[PDB]
């Protein structure tokens, strides 16, 4: 039962390489932990922009571990003004079970991976990218987003308890994007974003017409 | 006639890890600084002073006794590990309690230099020269809490000076006493733990007793998975195919296992073989994995059935 040590991996652009830690949290056998890399299309890249090094290993039962996303010169195809979107998976590989009639089940993280260029390098601080427009429309908001960065909105509410615990199927808005989302009417609305660390902020907004600022 | 001296550094300075998920570990940077250095420790067997008539040899080695583990003052106790260490030589793994980095500067330096060769506890001398910084990432454990954290790390660190009349001068400090050693140079750690959630650590395994030959056509079992959380959170579960079905089940998910046997998994009651799991509040949730088995007596066989499927968590 290996884990991984984040929800979600960032790539500086800057940088050559990273370092993602997982961990086979069982104790009692030895597991494999297959690791790859996937484009926006959620299909497997194997000589892609980026790559993930070993693609298999033992881990020994409790032992912890590392993997590396890392570039090829190909990155430089990449556009350099906004992020492009990858998604790192990590598989378990079980000792094939003992004989009896048996189902086995393997979980798999898949993450999402973020290629941002030096050109686009956020702050250390937690930065914004708190511009946003919520427009309204008939079925409710149309959430714009010009911004050269991936942004997942997890909730929309009337309060910042409707935001953090209403139901709402979740939307990531590309780079440069406007998107149609459904919504009731809100005086004041209140969106709740993931943000790189992981941890789920929420903004508040201020509705001058069709047009919704941020606070 | 052998003799030893030791400075400690006491280097004061602290390292934003930022925030991380309780499964992430943080990091922080021991750099090694130059600085004005104050002799703590010293075993001298030789003359206290030197003089221009008598040449003497020469070795001078660096110290880092960084500490194995420490405890928050939230009463939690942190764990920490060497992320990179660099040209530095980590010389011992018996010990639990510290890390012993050192790297030998000079060795059999001989030098006609006139001075101190015994400068007792108290006194000092400024130090100039670099060395590797020294990179740690810590262990938090799932239990720590969610919040802002400060934790002050003590460690010595100095560079150990070794003159000697004899060539080849091979001369070290004990590890036991470089524990003992002041620990003068600490750094405070801050960082903050955001939380996050876990699954269940254990075989997924889902057992049928008996091959039944024909009898145990829409036979069933099924087992469940623990998912432990800190934070608002969604995970949206899928089942994936790994050995391939024999016949076809509409919209139902569906694996081989094997002899023209099929296994419709489902997952919290369903046979599309997709789920989600929310959390609002924290606190752990079950998720339960039915295998229903299923074959038809064309392709019937005697045998074991075994397959296998991947259930896949889509962390967004």
């Amino acid at each position: 039962a290996v884990s991984l040590d984040r929800t979600r991996a960032v790539f500086d652009g800057s940088e050559k390489s990273m370092t993602l830690d997982i961990s086979n949290d069982n104790k009692q056998l030895p597991y494999l932990a297959q690791a790859w890399i996937e484009n926006e299309n959620q299909e497997k890249i194997i000589t892609g922009p980026v790559i993930a090094t070993p693609p298999v290993q033992r881990l020994e039962p409790g032992a912890k571990s590392m993997v590396r996303l890392s570039t090829t010169p190909d990155i430089s195809k990449l556009p350099q003004d906004r992020e492009s979107l990858f998604y790192f998976n990590l598989r378990e590989i079980p000792p094939r079970s003992e004989k009896a009639n048996v189902l086995q089940i393997a979980l798999q993280t898949k993450i999402k991976l973020f290629y941002r260029p030096a050109a686009i390098k956020t702050r250390p601080n937690e930065v914004w990218q708190d511009q946003l427009i919520l427009n309204k429309v008939s079925g409710g908001y149309r959430i714009e987003n010009p911004t050269p960065y991936y942004v997942t909105v997890i909730g929309l509410g009337g309060s910042e308890k409707q935001a953090e615990e209403g139901e709402f199927e979740t939307v990531m808005l590309s780079p440069r994007s406007e998107q149609t989302v459904k919504s009731a009417n809100y005086n004041t609305p209140y969106l709740s974003y993931i943000n790189d660390y992981g941890g789920r902020p929420v903004l508040s907004f201020i509705c001058n017409g069709s047009r919704c600022s941020v606070k | 006639w052998n003799n030893i001296v030791f400075y400690s550094l006491g280097d004061v300075n602290s390292y934003q890890g930022g925030n991380v998920v309780i499964t992430q570990r943080p990091q922080f940077i021991t750099s090694w600084r130059p600085g004005i250095a104050t002799v703590t420790w010293n075993q001298c067997n030789g003359p206290e002073f030197a003089d221009g008539f008598w040449a003497y040899y020469r070795e001078y080695i660096a110290w880092v006794v960084f500490p194995k583990k420490v405890m928050t003052q939230n009463g939690y106790p942190l764990f920490i590990e060497v992320h990179n260490k660099g040209s530095w030589s980590e010389e011992n793994t018996g010990d639990n309690d510290s890390y012993f980095f050192l790297k030998g500067y000079k060795w059999d330096e001989r030098a006609f230099d006139a001075g101190n060769l015994c400068q007792k506890p108290g006194e000092i001398t400024r130090l100039t020269e670099k060395f590797d910084d020294i990179i740690f990432k810590v262990a938090l454990p799932a239990d720590l809490p969610l919040g802002d954290y400060s934790v002050k790390i003590p460690y010595t660190s100095g560079m150990q000076r070794h003159f000697a009349s004899y060539l080849g001068a091979r001369f070290k400090i004990p590890y036991n006493v470089a524990k003992t050693l002041p620990r003068e140079n600490e750094m405070l750690f801050l960082f903050k733990n955001i939380g996050g959630c876990r699954p269940s650590a254990q075989s997924l395994e889902i057992k049928h007793g008996d091959l039944s030959i024909n009898s145990a056509n829409n036979h069933y079992a099924a087992q469940t998975l623990s998912v432990s959380c800190d934070v608002p959170a969604n995970i949206r579960f899928m089942l994936l195919r790994n050995t391939t079905p024999t016949y076809s089940h509409g919209k139902k998910f569906s694996v081989g296992l094997g002899h023209g046997w099929d296994s419709i998994v489902s997952v919290n009651g369903v046979d599309t073989g997709e789920t989600t799991m929310r959390w609002y509040k924290a606190g752990t949730q079950n998720l339960t994995i039915g295998s229903r088995l299923y074959g038809e007596s064309s392709k019937i066989q005697p045998g074991v059935l075994s397959g296998s499927a991947t259930l896949l968590m889509i962390l967004p």
